[PDB]
């Protein structure tokens, strides 16, 4: 989901979400 | 004895998540460097063309980011195990992308030492063999790159841990409370407490005649930051010397920022 730094980690949220 | 089986029901969780998320497992690499099931292997420049055929610019560069292309799906493959352990998807997302981010190299070396033994490292998943004198021959700054994880590898090897061992290893490492930049702390040490506490019933059951194996490997988590620490640098170096090299974005994103 969303979180405070997600704009310096689209790929590894990919993973993670 | 609720607890203990708790505990059990602890450690065979993580040993079934750690054999659904990694294919290439130490029972695997071993049953392969010993030949109970050979390798191609790459000991020169000759070898490695030999080798382009049999199995899956620049020699230094391409070995290098080969290396990097095996750290992405470590990742990857780490981030599935991460997300079975109980307890990390509940901790605030913040602090679950700051585990990964300073946990998934710790991991990596420690996972690549099942792959390794003082003379090389199993490839292409378990395909090939590339010898260490190999990779210390190619050119500057890329001749020493792998010399660290072999040197820490040969040592932890040493501790003769199975694959049921290491699934609990891998999720201490990961539940790390001094991670920096952690929001709430208390719940991380929670569940790594639970962690620790399966870790040292598994090696007194699985071990016995292993007296201090836990402490040992307790060092051997410190030993760990040191490697991911002089990786960095080694890129940094790499970053100077090397600048048409495309690095890649999933690693760029792990380091960024990073120690």
């Amino acid at each position: 989901x969303t979180h405070h730094r997600i704009s310096d980690y689209x790929r590894l949220t990919x993973l993670l979400c | 004895n609720p607890e203990s089986a708790d505990l059990r029901a602890l450690a065979k969780h993580l040993y079934d998540s750690y054999i659904k998320s990694f294919p290439l497992t130490k029972a695997k690499a071993r049953a392969i460097l010993t030949g109970k099931t050979s390798p191609f292997v790459i000991y020169d420049m000759n070898s490695l063309m030999m080798g382009e055929d049999k199995i899956k610019k620049e020699v230094a560069i391409r070995i290098f980011q080969g290396c990097q292309f095996r750290s992405v799906e470590a990742v990857q493959e780490i981030t599935e195990y991460a997300k079975s352990i109980p307890g990390f998807v509940n901790l605030d997302l913040n602090d679950q992308v700051t585990l990964l981010k300073y946990g998934v190299h710790e991991i990596i070396y420690t996972m690549l030492a099942s792959l390794m033994n003082k003379d090389g490292v199993l490839i292409s998943e378990g395909q090939g063999f590339m010898t260490r004198e190999f990779l210390k021959s190619l050119r500057k700054p890329f001749g020493d790159f792998m010399e660290p994880k072999f040197e820490f590898a040969v040592k932890f090897n040493a501790l003769e841990l199975d694959d049921s061992d290491l699934a609990i290893f891998i999720a201490v490492i990961i539940l790390s409370g001094d991670r920096p930049g952690l929001l709430n702390v208390k719940p991380i040490e929670d569940i790594q407490d639970n962690l620790l506490q399966a870790l040292e019933l598994q090696l007194k059951l699985n071990h016995p005649e292993s007296s201090q194996l836990f402490a040992k490997l307790l060092q051997k988590m410190t030993d760990l930051r040191q490697i991911v620490t002089e990786h960095v640098q080694l890129l940094q170096v790499i970053k100077k010397t090397e600048t048409d090299m495309s690095l890649h974005p999933l690693l760029q994103e792990i380091y960024k920022d990073l120690y």
